[PDB]
RNA sequence: AGUUGGUGAGCGAGCUGUGAUCCGGGGGUGUCCGAAUGGGGAAACCUGGAAUGUCCGGAGUAGUGUCCGGUGGCCCUGCCCUGAAUGUAUAGGGGUGUGGGUGGUAACGCGGGGAAGUGAAACAUCUUAGUACCCGUAGGAAGAGAAAACAAGUGUGAUUCCGUGAGUAGUGGCGAGCGAAAGCGGAGGAGGCUAAACCGUGUGUGUGUCAGGUGUUGCAUGUGCGGGGUUGUGGGGGCCUUGUGGUUCUGCUGCCGCAGGAUUGGCCAGUGAGAAAUGUUGCGUGAAGGUGAAGCGUCUGGGAAGGCGUACCGGAGUGGGUGAGAGUCCUGUAACUGUAAGCGUGGCACUGGUGUGGGGUUGCCCCGAGUAGCGUGGGACUCGUGGAAUUUCGCGUGAAUCUGGCGGGACCACCCGUCAAGCCUAAAUACUCCUUGGUGACCGAUAGUGGAUGAGUACCGUGAGGGAAGGGUGAAAA
RNA sequence: GUCCGAACCCACUUCAGUUGAAAAUGGAGGGGAUGAGUUGUGGAUAGGGGUGAAAGGCCAAUCAAACACCGUGAUAGCUGG
RNA sequence: GACUGUGUGGUGGAGUUGAUGCGAGUGAGAAUGCAGGCAUGAGUAGCGUGUGACGGGUGGGAAUCCCGUCCGCCGAUUAUCCAAGGGUUCCAGGGUCAAGUUUGUCUGCCCUGGGUGAGUCGGGUCCUAAGGCGAGGCCGACAGGCGUAGUCGAUGGGUAACCAGUUGAUAUUCUGGUACCGGCUUGUCACCGCAAGCUGCGGAGGGACGCAGUGAGGUAGCUCAU
RNA sequence: GGGAGCCCAUGGUUGUGGGUGAGUGAGUGAUCCUGUACUGUCGAGAAAAGCUUCGUGAGCGAGGUGGCGGGUCCGCCCGUA
């Protein structure tokens, strides 16, 4: 079958913000993931990508903001973000 | 370089390795874009185009449009 | 029933026509009879019109 | 859609507008809306700072110019078909037919 | 030779001619929902495969959670097994996956159901109108169609459509209204199959059949398949006088004849409705393209296409652009050309595939049955039940079958026409959601589509549904 | 299906409001308040039909036959232009 | 006469005049006409229950913003937390055209960025009620009606976690401490064997049920305290 | 774990490290718990699963499973402002 599936298709981008950097103090990383991926799949993908033991994965769905402009209401895409908790010393480099 | 019809001179397993390497490069590019790096933005689309090309070659081989090496 | 399982005879539609000719819609149903049949080897009921029953197009 | 008869790098003469008779090189072509930029003709300000540079003018307001006998003469163009060979993306060869522009008033 | 869509620029690229963007054609990918189809569901969500090695294949983990792909909706139908109560057997059950279906669609088609407002100066018959709407169901068109026809004294010769006939003859609470046909003039122009006798081919069963022949030779019913046959001043079968395409030379009928036979003629006939449907070669092209003529000088002007002067092209002076009004600045136009490709398409050759009757004859045999008629209750025909033909539905009743049936406006006789109760048929006709080109004593932003802009949007309504308004700087953002 | 009385449900009187705070309310009192009570969620009944401890009541703020669209540019011996 | 000048300016920036024909969406003051713009009433009524005062700050601008102090108000609710419904209004920073019945430096407004973490909470993966749909099926000219086997459907049944702390914005979710439930796997002990077990399938038990009332034993809470 | 005012200091509408001190008794008392208890009563007050147990109208399944304490990892989707 065509279309090999890579674990990097699930993990889209890291979330960079004050809360994410504060969570880095707890070995916690916030990633924007594919909105159809469950916690187990995200955990396995993170493990395979980074060679890092993951203790916990917490996910939330975030609604996109709606703003009224010329041409009416626009709606930013919905996102799901996984909050991955890493083992005591493993560390993930997001650059 | 952006890959071309010389992908038809490769084998199935190394074409699949090319797919995996392209996916990993795209992963790195997306992370750089999120983190504020990646001045070279055109590569972020060209890597996806290359993935499309490799899948095109694989599917033509699988469907026997082009004889498989 | 008003439809024959053989020949598909179905009701007609026309008029009640009184002395004053004040026409009203009405129906003419076929004389459908429900009889026991043995087709090939199958025992079953069938709604059969009296015309087919008289012609013998139904096996009892 | 196809291209225009005037291409970048050509030497053309302005035949209409505030700069009739001006001769310059075609700096850039905008085929979609048929406007070209010729050096040292339509000097106006952009934006950014001042940027005193050339503004596009309509392609029909310029004409290819040739030097026949020491005087610049505006000329029209024609095309002739010449046998060429084109390479398919894989690199194979095949003989095909291509058009080449020539200036009139000089054969 | 530029290019990474638009509203709406500069980054970072590719093309830096290794020819991109772009254009035509053909593929690849195509999340989720939707007939939606593994199961469920509040459409775009959820959830799965009893226990076994796991539904099957792959990936991952020590292992389970997991991932990727495949598979199984329902109904009809084909094939195989089984056969209930129960005996035959069927229903049913278990396989197999053979085929088809589901839903959508602007108008036009066919079949069926079927209003009311309205008009009649009320109103019920009638009208509106078989309209609106609705149900079923197509096709590129459909329906109809090869005389159980018209005609009226000769004749016409399938159907459909157009013009007349004619607002006539008629019909009508003879009110309001409704309203033909023949004939004639045109568009377009085909006719073909079948059922039945009769002859070849099995099962509820032989004891009568010169080479041959046995209580049966091949004898009796009625099947499924072949021929044969298809018409009306009757035809066909049968019975015969002949005729099949030149034969290798097989059985039967009679050591006459009949049929299978085989490369080869072959009048022919063909992808059509025509009892059928399978490759190679000859044409112009549609989708893209290619070529495509011929002007300068001065004047005023921000700007020349305007003025003045003076030349040119024209199979091209239709347009539209360009800083103002351009035949020669641009796009094109005329004319010619290319089309590789198409599922290409149309036509031709070939290939390939399929194949005769005429005359006489009545003695017999066959010629479409719950049909045609008749009665009755309704419908359509100019015809509103009538002198009511013709045609149609429901319910009864129910024929002849050639010395016969039906039609010619009740009916009967004669005469003339025709042969129903089986089927298939192109063209002329209807239509435009769409595609391409073109047009307008058509509109020009309160118009023209509701909609020149985020328009079936904003907004209103629980919902079906309703439903707007807002265009213009300049030649160039300078 | 007792009594008094909050919540709750109701709506008898009065005043105010009546271009309202409100297309039916507010202030003051008033009836029921263990019952034929009241209330939440989901569901069922549909237009000559539903439902009605019955007032022609109610069925999405005007019901002696809802609303929407269609027949439709209904018709009007009437009124206006 | 409808109207008009081949008079003369201004504005304006691309068309259009006369003759003679031809064709009309060809003329408006009325329709409680339609659309838009704008008057009249009029700087008039109103500004939606109420208690604010002051000191300081910010600012171009302060009764109406911020801080503080007095004072007043609610408190079976003017408090706190859910469901339904809403949908980013939440937080931080920038803003004062519009919106806010005034002002506004302020906002539930605008702009930009950020914010919602669950094996246990509430739903699904479990269960059914009313009711819906419904393989076959029966009924009905067509369209359809009903319904079996089933399959859905909470407002009910079933179901394992608490306290503390932390952020500008989250918390039975994160963190700390200490638990519990179901799997997988593993160590060890004990036990089976027409006759292990597992999964299906059902039987039974159980789940499993009204209203009203009194009393008793407790605890939460509250009050007081030498 | 939580819980006040004392600290060179902090920083001056601020939080840090120490400084946390007490946990006792009586009264009163629920709409909560025992409790679907108990008593009274007519109007006679869901279903199904989970659950316990029983077999076997089905298959799987090896002589391997099923139990009791101990250890490791796995625990999904939606909501959460
Ligand atoms: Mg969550
Ligand atoms: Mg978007
Ligand atoms: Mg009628
Ligand atoms: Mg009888
Ligand atoms: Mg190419
Ligand atoms: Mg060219
Ligand atoms: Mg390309
Ligand atoms: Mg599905
Ligand atoms: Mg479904
Ligand atoms: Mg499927
Ligand atoms: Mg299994
Ligand atoms: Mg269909
Ligand atoms: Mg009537
Ligand atoms: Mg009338
Ligand atoms: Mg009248
Ligand atoms: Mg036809
Ligand atoms: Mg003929
Ligand atoms: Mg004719
Ligand atoms: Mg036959
Ligand atoms: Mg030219
Ligand atoms: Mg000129
Ligand atoms: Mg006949
Ligand atoms: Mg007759
Ligand atoms: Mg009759
Ligand atoms: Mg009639
Ligand atoms: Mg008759
Ligand atoms: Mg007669
Ligand atoms: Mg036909
Ligand atoms: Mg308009
Ligand atoms: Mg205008
Ligand atoms: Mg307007
Ligand atoms: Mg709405
Ligand atoms: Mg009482
Ligand atoms: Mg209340
Ligand atoms: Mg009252
Ligand atoms: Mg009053
Ligand atoms: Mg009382
Ligand atoms: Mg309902
Ligand atoms: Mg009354
Ligand atoms: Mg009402
Ligand atoms: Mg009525
Ligand atoms: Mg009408
Ligand atoms: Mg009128
Ligand atoms: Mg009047
Ligand atoms: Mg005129
Ligand atoms: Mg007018
Ligand atoms: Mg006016
Ligand atoms: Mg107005
Ligand atoms: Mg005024
Ligand atoms: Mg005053
Ligand atoms: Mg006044
Ligand atoms: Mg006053
Ligand atoms: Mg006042
Ligand atoms: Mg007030
Ligand atoms: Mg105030
Ligand atoms: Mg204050
Ligand atoms: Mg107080
Ligand atoms: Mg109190
Ligand atoms: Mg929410
Ligand atoms: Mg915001
Ligand atoms: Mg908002
Ligand atoms: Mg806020
Ligand atoms: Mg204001
Ligand atoms: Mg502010
Ligand atoms: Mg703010
Ligand atoms: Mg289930
Ligand atoms: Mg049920
Ligand atoms: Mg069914
Ligand atoms: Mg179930
Ligand atoms: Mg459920
Ligand atoms: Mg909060
Ligand atoms: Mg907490
Ligand atoms: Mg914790
Ligand atoms: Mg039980
Ligand atoms: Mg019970
Ligand atoms: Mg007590
Ligand atoms: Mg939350
Ligand atoms: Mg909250
Ligand atoms: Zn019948």
């Amino acid at each position: 079958e065509l279309k090999i599936r890579d674990p990097r298709d699930i993990i889209l981008a890291p979330v960079v913000s004050e809360k994410s950097y504060g969570l880095l103090d707890q070995n916690t990383y916030t990633f924007v993931v594919k909105p159809t991926a469950n916690k187990t799949e995200i955990k396995i993908a993170i493990e395979q990508i980074f060679g890092v033991k993951v203790t916990s994965v917490n996910t939330m769905n975030r609604k996109g903001k709606v703003r009224r402009t010329r041409t009416g209401v626009g709606k930013r895409p919905d996102t799901k973000r996984a909050i991955v908790t890493v083992a005591e010393g493993d560390r993930i480099d997001i650059f | 370089k952006l890959s071309a019809a010389e992908l038809r001179q490769l084998s199935g397993e190394e074409l699949r390795n090319k797919v995996r390497e392209l996916k990993e490069e795209l992963f790195g590019l997306r992370f750089q874009s999120a983190t504020g790096q990646l001045e070279n933005t055109a590569r972020l689309r060209e890597v996806r185009k290359d993935i499309a090309r490799v899948y095109t070659v694989l599917q033509e081989r699988n469907l026997n449009i082009v004889d498989d090496p | 029933a008003a439809v024959c399982d053989i020949c598909a005879k179905r009701p007609g539609f026309g008029h009640n026509v009184p002395w004053s000719k004040k026409k009203t819609n009405r129906r003419w149903s076929p004389n459908i009879q429900r009889v026991r049949v043995v087709e090939n080897g199958t025992h079953k009921r069938m709604n059969v019109c009296t015309s087919c029953l008289k012609a013998g197009r139904v096996s009892r | 859609m196809k291209s225009l008869k005037i291409k970048k790098g050509d030497r053309v003469k302005v035949i209409a507008g505030n700069d009739k008779g001006a001769i310059g090189e075609v700096l850039s072509v905008d085929p979609a809306r048929e406007r070209v930029v010729v050096e040292g003709v339509n000097i106006r300000k952009h934006h950014g700072g001042i940027i005193s540079s050339e503004a596009p003018i309509h392609v029909s307001n310029v004409q290819l110019v040739t030097k026949i006998d020491g005087k610049d003469v505006v000329t029209r163009v024609g095309y002739r078909r010449v046998d060429v060979t084109k390479r398919r993306p894989d690199g194979s060869e095949y003989a095909a037919q291509r058009s080449v522009r020539y200036l009139k008033k000089e054969e």
